[PDB]
């Protein structure tokens, strides 16, 4: 019975082919979802700064004028406020508003914590811009604040350069060139060298930075002769738009599942 | 190492009289300077009538299982009590220790006049254990004649107010395995004067008037010093005094005869092991030499040791005297009738003793001290101390002859090289500003010679401190004696880090994703089950059988390291199922071991420099491939039973879905292709590709493998090689058209053998950019279409980027898609529909 | 983060909700006049004059994104959001200017905090259409209330707390 | 009614502990290192100042790779990974390494032959025991609460000098706070720095 086992096996092997399956059939009965790409960008930004010893701060989106303007060296009658850029909370002269950037969160952190303070804050922010392909009234911002003894523009540039390497590759760096903000002095606009793409590397306007203005240090009980501070901020929808080549910001905010799914789960 | 506080106190007290501290404080001080205290044993307390007795009469009781003795014991003031005892290690005339009615022994035992074995027993004769005096052995305690008169107070004779410290000495502090060394450490801790018990004021040298025995030393054995002195005409029947037998018992040694006892005592006292030879049993010249292949020696315990050509022996013309540094041999052993004694004070090579004793499983008291280096400066002093004491106890003379081989040429100065260290170096390393002159004072206490040259000390450590040999070594001495508790807690500034790597972030995402989908992670074992590949029916040349092999596994039949994670996964599955947990999905992320050539080791590279890039590359290449795998197994119900329905048993598609979970988690696209590959089922097995690179397999297990293995019917499995899945960091920019879509359903008839994904690809390829989504609804077979054909119904969603699709524009795109399926897989259109 | 990873794996798509409520959404819901959700904080210069109320609930924005997906032919959808709401307590009480030549005192900060609306963090989700899609396995399974109950259990497992569900109107 | 038709799973609690440990050190600027579990004797012993004939090796504690005298073994701790990192990177180096490790202990209630270890290495200019204690104290706060700290008391390891054993003050529980032996630490031995 060499040939008995031979065909008693050959029929046993064809029982196995009889019960074959198309292994290419779809198997996904719980379709995958997606965390939002802005949220994931914020997540990646937050992880970048945590990994450098910094901490995340958070605060309210409806905020007091005290923290969103007056502590930031940006008084009532300065050239500009919310005749043209801020959502104000009713009624007229209630000194409440939707925050226009996350600096008031940094301001709260300076009141609440001991120095030194190294702080990232990422949150929803509100500007009276009409929604079009390159603007959204509801956007998400990242801001940093380092307050310590002996901090300089040199440190500001090192942080900005580390941040750019994290979000744009080891070839990226930043340049700064003078500008003006009421809460910083010197102030500068930050350009990022986007090497990895753009269809041929070029400078791209990223955000703004500066050394914390002494009036801001006094309004939070910090002696500007012992401590210095730098700070910066970048818009996440802006960063995502030019990094990924996303021509229409409406796709970021409108909630079409087709915009998120290709970004993966985010787990 | 056990030793008792009284002895340790006595030695410390010579140079700081009146010193005394509680056990608690002593324990704490010992820990603070570096000595692990395993236990503190105060000698179990007694109360009441526990006295010395003398056995005046023994009467062997017959008719019981064991031999029993009714004893008349003289307990003092001419009172004789009858006592039952079951031991046999005592004769008439022996001093013993009796606990009499009303006495209370350690452990809360009250002694009472009982009746036992047919007689009245007014108490009991005690063992050293029953009194919490020393280790439990067979038989009761017998005191040496003249230790105390019958009726003396047991607690005072036995010294039960003493405390034994059990320490675990670290291998760098051999000098501490003796009263000498520990006493010195306490004098350092407590800032006391120290009188060294091995010095000449405390051991006056005996005379030196010619050699004590002929001795040849092959110096390539590593012997550093070898000294002999004789003691002649000792009473072979003398016993060691009670104070000496006691100290040995508290130190863990059973006394036997003065020749042995005195060498164990001086070993404990000074840290230099000793040995006593019956001189009349030596034949001719003593030789220290390596052993020969195949050679044998029989040691004191009468056990034949197989020797090794790296073992150093002491031999004579007739036989072997010693496995040098480890244990003496039977041939020159002191025995009952020994009258003339030759005392051995040797210093052996530490590495040599270490190798020999590990190989023979003889971690003797001698060997453990030699492994850690014994102070060569004190060999003769330990010899002389030992000879005087032996003569004093058993009454002979110490002959004024002395051999003292000290190397060739003779080494007269045993001090290590000097060490140059900056005076504040301990301050820097500790982060403390120690008071001035602290580093030099503490190094002085430990016996080093310290000299100042501006900011740079020169430190010459003592001979008993071979561990002190770089500036780091000296820092630890300062820091431990000042206490480590004074060192502050100061967070360092660490630089901007780069966070977790892609691969690290990916392995977390894979685990979160599988765990949410219901898989339970196990820690796999790397030791394969015995014969697992025979159970799988793998071919003889299957790469998975080329395993790396461990040489001393904890299970002798599981020595092969895993080339696949499924064996361990299947093992955990079997365990869950066998405990009633029958619906289970398990997964593992771990490395495998896949060797390439044979086990090629690389020779030792010098560690006085860093290895070169080439040397590192060569070390890396010598190790097996060790890629990271992810694997999973499933059995039982995939969806549990509940109100919704009966649940769904695991099928091969669930393993395919596990590939897709891992791939989604990795942000790569996979394709599954039919494959035959044990241990999987040949018609339900898929090979997984990322692009054109194979990354593993998935599907149902072969039913024969399941049967031979004791696995649940229908078990599925997946294994992927994570190293073969490349990194992807996509930067998507999805086009999101808002114009209305057009939904059409198309049914295509194809050969049964054509994979569904092939038909979808073909439909997508021909339909072009207008096809936003395609999805398989139905797989129908039946006679009317062909016995070997099948109908596939796909739901097509079309959408234009710039306009509303007319419906004829969609049907053109469909026609193109249907034509493509015709040209590529031979599809025939059966019908289409405008999905309503 | 864990709540978002857990919902996204279970098939939900996150949206960035808008805080400006739809006009008359609570009349569409048929909420009573004194329902706490109607006490909204109000923006004074909104980009749409009929959407000036800030959200006391994340469902209006979620339902708005659902309607958009459905109206583009994406009819089997599960969406979720993690965002803060704005729930005012008294009337809009502003605090007067504090001098910025010093830091505000703990009492002054407490008073500023108390003047702002309650702004707790919410998690919310909506589902419609097929929960399980159609395929070779079968016709699929339409969304039912149990799928929202399961969404509570996903969030709670993600939060490592135990929940109980009780019937309610 | 029950709604969970996809029962939840679980990442392993050791893996999650390692994850929490790794996140603790990342958040302080450190980085994770990894390496093979079958390792060369060069890196697992000889570079760690722990030679052939030192009192002890793998007569009693190491799994050795066949054949006898191949200088391969299953690693007994993750230090060889730290050693590889020192060869491969520029200084300063701040490094956590977490991995499977292998000791010849029988599996009982308090021992496992296959276990998982965490190790740290800081090499920089001017580091002291003070910094060692600060790191250890931060680590203890992360894994045991804000009330936790460490004490060190002298011990011995071949790759460090001074060496110490680390006790952690476990306040949050144990049924009444007590010291618990946690692990070991020390200053890296100069022979390791030269190798
Ligand atoms: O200084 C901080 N952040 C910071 C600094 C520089 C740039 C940026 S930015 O890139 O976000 N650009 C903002 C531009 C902008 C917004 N409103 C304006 C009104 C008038 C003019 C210009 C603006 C953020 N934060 C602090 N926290 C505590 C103390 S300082
Ligand atoms: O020094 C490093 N780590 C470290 C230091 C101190 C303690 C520990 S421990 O707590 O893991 N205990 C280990 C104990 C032990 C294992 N085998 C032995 C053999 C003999 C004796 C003792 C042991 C780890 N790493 C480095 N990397 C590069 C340069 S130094």
């Amino acid at each position: 019975d060499e040939r008995l086992a031979t065909l008693r096996a050959e029929r046993d092997a064809a029982v196995l082919v009889a019960e074959g399956i198309d292994v290419t059939l779809p198997s996904t009965r719980v379709p995958a979802g997606a965390r939002h790409p802005i949220i994931m960008l914020a997540e990646h930004v937050a992880d970048t700064f945590i990994a450098m010893g910094w901490e995340l701060a958070e605060g309210p989106e409806v905020e007091t004028e005290q923290f969103n303007f007056d502590a930031l060296n940006f008084p009532a009658d300065h050239p500009a406020r919310g005749e043209q850029d801020t959502f104000y909370i009713a009624p007229e002269d209630s000194r409440q508003l939707l925050r226009t950037h996350t600096s008031p969160v940094q301001i709260r952190t300076l009141l609440a914590r001991e120095l030194p303070v190294y702080i990232i804050s990422i949150g929803r922010t509100f500007r009276t811009d009409e929604l079009d392909a390159t603007h959204t009234p509801i956007f998400h911002q990242v801001e940093g604040l380092a307050v310590d003894r002996g901090l300089s523009m040199a440190h500001l540039r090192g942080t900005l350069d580390a941040f750019a390497r994290a979000e744009f590759g080891p070839s990226a760096r930043t340049r700064i060139r003078p500008h003006f903000f009421p809460f910083t002095e010197p102030s500068a606009e930050v350009d990022v060298w986007f090497a990895n793409k753009i269809g041929g590397a070029a400078w791209v306007e990223w955000g703004g930075c500066g050394m914390v203005h002494p009036n801001v240090l006094r309004a939070t009980g910090i002696d500007p002769d012992l401590y210095s501070g730098f700070a910066f901020g970048m818009g996440l929808e802006r960063t995502l738009q030019f990094r990924n080549g996303i021509p229409d910001m409406r796709d970021m905010v409108e909630g079409d599942v087709r915009f998120s799914l290709p970004f993966g789960v985010g787990a | 190492m056990r030793l008792p506080y009284s002895w340790l106190r006595e030695v410390v007290a010579v140079g700081a009289s009146g010193w005394d501290v509680t056990p608690g404080e002593l324990e704490q001080t010992l820990l603070r300077i570096g000595h692990e205290v395993e236990e503190v044993i105060p000698l179990g307390p007694v109360d009441g009538p526990v006295t010395v007795g003398r056995v005046a009469d023994i009467e062997e009781l017959t008719g019981y299982k064991k031999p029993i003795r009714a004893c008349a014991v003289d307990i003092g003031d001419r009172q004789y009590r009858e006592i039952i005892c079951g031991a046999t290690n005592f004769a008439v005339g022996d001093l013993v220790v009796v606990a009499l009615p009303g006495a209370t022994l350690p452990g809360g035992f009250t002694i009472s006049a009982r009746k036992a074995y047919g007689r009245n027993s007014d108490g009991m004769i005690c063992s050293a254990a029953e009194l919490n005096l020393g280790a439990d052995h067979s038989g009761i305690l017998v005191l040496p004649p003249g230790a105390a008169e019958p009726g003396a107070d047991g607690a005072g004779v036995l010294g039960l107010d003493d405390v034994v410290f059990h320490l675990a000495i670290t291998p760098d502090r051999g000098y501490c395995m003796s009263v000498r060394g520990l006493a010195r450490e306490l004098a350092c801790a407590y800032d006391l004067d120290f009188v060294d018990p091995a010095s000449n004021s405390r051991v006056p040298p005996l005379p030196i008037e010619g050699p004590a025995w002929p001795l040849t030393v092959q110096p390539e054995t590593g012997v550093r010093r070898f000294a002999l002195r004789p003691v002649i005409g000792i009473d072979p029947a003398a016993v060691s005094p009670w104070w000496l037998q006691r100290r040995l018992l508290l130190c863990g040694i059973r006394a036997t005869c003065p020749a042995v006892d005195v060498t164990n005592y001086v070993m404990l006292e000074l840290g230099h092991p000793m040995h006593a030879h019956d001189r009349n049993r030596i034949s001719g010249t003593l030789g220290v030499r390596f052993a020969r292949s195949g050679e044998t020696a029989v040691t004191l315990d009468g056990i034949e040791r197989k020797l090794d050509t790296a073992d150093v022996l002491i031999v004579d013309d007739a036989a072997t005297a010693a496995i040098g540094g480890v244990m003496g041999a039977a041939s020159t052993e002191v025995r009952a009738d020994s009258t003339d004694v030759l005392l051995e004070a040797a210093i052996w090579d530490p590495a040599a003793v270490s190798r020999t004793q590990r190989r023979l499983h003889l971690p003797s008291e001698a060997a453990r001290r030699y492994e850690r280096t014994v102070d060569p400066a004190i060999s003769v002093a330990a010899l002389d101390r030992c000879a005087r004491l032996l003569a004093d106890i058993a009454g002979g003379e110490v002959s004024p002859t002395l051999t003292d081989w000290r190397g060739d040429p003779p080494c007269d100065d045993w001090s290590p090289p000097p060490i140059r260290m900056g005076v504040d170096v301990p301050d820097r390393i500790a982060g403390v500003a120690y008071p001035q002159g602290t580093t030099a004072r503490r190094l002085a206490q430990i016996g080093a010679v310290v000299t100042h040259d501006g900011d740079t000390l020169t430190v010459t450590p003592p001979s008993w401190r071979p561990d002190l040999r770089q500036p780091a070594d000296l820092v630890e001495e300062v820091l431990r004696l000042e206490g480590l508790e004074v060192i502050p807690s100061v967070l360092p500034p660490a630089p901007a880090g780069r966070g977790l790597t892609a691969g690290q972030q990916r392995r977390r995402t894979i685990g979160r994703s599988l765990a949410l989908s219901g898989y339970v992670e196990i820690l796999p074992t790397p030791f394969l089950p015995a014969g697992v590949f025979d159970l799988w029916g793998l071919e003889a040349d299957d790469s998975r059988r080329m395993t790396t092999r461990v040489l001393n596994p904890l299970e002798a039949d599981r020595p092969q390291l895993a080339t696949t994670l499924l064996p361990a996964l299947l093992e955990a599955l079997v365990r869950n199922v066998s405990r009633g947990l029958v619906d289970v999905a398990l997964f593992a992320i771990a490395q495998v071991v896949q060797p390439t050539e044979q086990t090629r080791g690389v020779g030792l590279i010098p560690v006085d420099r860093r290895p070169t890039d080439d040397e590192i590359a060569m070390l890396d290449a010598s190790l097996p491939r060790q890629p990271q795998h992810v694997a999973a197994v499933l059995a039982g119900l995939r969806e549990p039973r509940g109100p919704w329905g009966p649940g769904r048993p695991v099928e091969a598609a669930d393993a395919f879905e596990a590939v897709r979970i891992i791939a989604r988690a990795s942000r790569v696209d996979v394709t599954l292709r039919p494959a035959q590959y044990l241990p999987w089922h040949p018609g339900r097995c898929a090979q997984v590709f990322v692009g054109e690179s194979s990354v593993g397999h998935a599907g149902q297990l072969h039913p024969a493998v399941i049967e031979r293995s004791g696995l649940p019917k229908g078990t599925c499995a997946v294994e992927l090689n994570l190293d073969a899945i490349p990194c992807s960091a996509p930067l998507p920019a999805p086009r999101v058209s808002p114009y209305p879509a057009v939904f059409q359903d198309v049914s295509l008839v194809v050969a049964a053998d054509i994979p569904a994904q092939a038909v979808a690809d073909a439909v997508r390829a021909g339909a072009g950019d207008l096809l936003e989504d395609i999805a398989l609804f139905d797989v129908f077979t039946g006679p009317q279409i062909g016995e070997h054909r099948k109908s596939l119904t796909f739901a097509l969603r079309f959408r234009a980027p710039d306009r509303t699709l007319t419906e004829d524009d969609a049907s053109a795109a469909r026609d193109a898609a249907v034509q493509s399926a015709a040209e590529r897989v031979g599809a025939v259109l059966r019908g289409w529909k405008l999905a309503a």
